């Protein structure tokens, strides 16, 4: 009981995108479509209200259209914060009863692409005094993506122990993801150097601390 | 105007689940929408001025919304997997409007005679949306949190480490709110013990984290502060 959507929708940027509402007669049929935003990090914003008329502060671009059963939401002149969840809504058989759409997701290309910002943070000593270690390596703000990490230990390469977390877009457009070496707290000064190497696009951004000059 | 929801973060399958809502409210009704992570929004009822209450046919023997003419509760008995997500309180306008058509003429009550039927058309849609509040569902156990202050080893980075908790979510507030442009709180990661990690750092160009944990109750404030070098 979901009203139909196209589940993903891509447009070039500053070019048009349309969002299609295909309903019934009961729900789409009643002249009473609305559209919802959904952006990473935010509460949902109301779009277009009764088919037609714009919600407050929504730009001229978000235009709603309904023809019959089916109801559009063009988008003109797409931009990079344009990239979001739409649903549509309306009510069936009652005012309050009401259908939402299966979801479209809005991925605007031609972005351009960015490095990843690489930040690695030693174990805290509250964290050594209960004999763990913890590295936390943070990558954000890196276009495309797909981002691949290793760690090293004075050249070695490490694999256990590491647990890396997915790519997660950020409200602007870019992504973000995090990287956790848990280490017993003699393995943590165990070695001389430690690094979060960070390639993504084939440019390769690198982080390194050393237990020894770090205090 | 503002919008908050209270309730529990957890609760356990077979289970009644209550929330709460409180805003800065008569002026339109009071609706609830949850959203199953992965899938689509999900309308669950409302209540309006006069406290007629309109529920979802798929759930409506299952959920039961009250209201005290600030505060509309919302309670979904016999939760289940199924029913962890994120219940967003909400401001909707109802309206239903009976309309015929040209030459002005109704009536109910069962040119001035007329032999077309008369078709309604229901006004619907949120005007405010709240902030939102994840309940998961699972019988597990509320494993609080330990927080690590982060700084470098010497813009300046520092930051806070969530580690070793479940279940989700966490709320991370630098400066109880002051602090907000430089603050990145990055997603939580699950390790092999089954607990999560989230970190969540703060960059200066040249501080206290308030970490909240609701399953447990837990609110811990940790001072950072760069290392002396």
């Amino acid at each position: 009981a979901v009203l139909n959507q196209p589940s993903s929708v891509s447009g070039s940027l500053g070019q048009r995108v349309s969002i299609t509402c295909s309903g019934s007669s009961s729900n789409v049929g009643n002249g009473y479509v609305s559209w919802y935003q959904l952006i990473p990090g935010s509460a949902p914003r109301t779009l277009i209200y009764g088919d037609t008329s714009r919600a407050s502060g929504v730009p001229d671009r978000f235009s709603g259209s309904r023809s019959g059963n089916t109801a559009t939401l063009t988008i003109s002149s797409l931009q990079a914060e344009d990239e979001a969840d739409y649903f549509c809504a309306s009510a069936e058989d009652s005012s309050s009863n009401a259908v939402f759409g299966s979801g479209t997701t809005l991925t605007v290309l031609g972005q351009p692409k960015s490095p990843p910002s690489v930040t690695l943070f030693p174990p805290s000593t509250e964290e050594l005094n209960g004999n763990k270690a913890t590295l936390v390596c943070l990558i954000s703000d890196f276009y495309p993506g797909s981002v691949t990490v290793v760690w090293k230990a004075d050249g070695s390469t490490i694999t256990r122990n590491v647990e890396t977390t997915r790519a997660s877009k950020q409200s602007n457009s870019k992504y973000a993801a995090s990287s956790y070496l848990s280490l017993t707290s003699s393995d943590w000064k165990s070695k001389g150097s430690y690094s979060c190497e960070v390639t993504h696009e084939g440019s390769t951004v690198t982080k390194t601390v050393k237990p020894s000059e770090c205090s | 105007v503002q919008l908050r929801e209270s309730g529990p973060s957890l609760v356990k399958p077979s289970q009644t689940l209550s929330l709460t809502c409180t805003a800065s409210l008569s002026d339109k009704a009071v609706g609830w929408v949850r959203q199953a992570p992965g899938k689509a929004l999900e309308w669950l009822g409302s209540i309006d001025t006069g406290g007629n209450a309109g529920y979802n046919p798929g759930l409506k023997s299952r959920l039961s919304i009250t209201q005290d003419n600030s505060q509309v509760s919302l309670s979904v008995s016999t939760v289940t997997t199924e029913d962890s997500a994120t219940y967003y309180c909400t401001t909707v306008h109802q309206k239903t409007t009976r309309n015929c058509p040209a030459g002005y003429s109704v009536h109910y009550d069962c040119g001035r005679a007329s032999s077309i039927s008369v078709t309604y058309t229901y006004e619907w849609y949120v005007d405010a949306w709240g902030q939102g509040l994840l309940v998961t569902v699972s019988s597990a156990s509320t494993t609080a949190p330990k927080v690590y202050p982060l700084s470098s080893c010497c813009t300046v980075t520092l930051g806070c480490l969530v580690s070793s908790y479940m279940p989700e979510p966490v709320t991370v507030t630098w400066n109880s709110g002051a602090l907000k442009s430089g603050v990145h709180t990055f997603p939580a990661v699950l390790q092999s013990s089954g607990l999560y990690s989230l970190s969540s750092m703060v960059t200066v160009p040249g501080f206290t984290c308030n970490v909240a944990h609701p399953a447990s109750s837990t609110k811990v404030d940790k001072a950072v502060e760069p290392k002396s070098c």
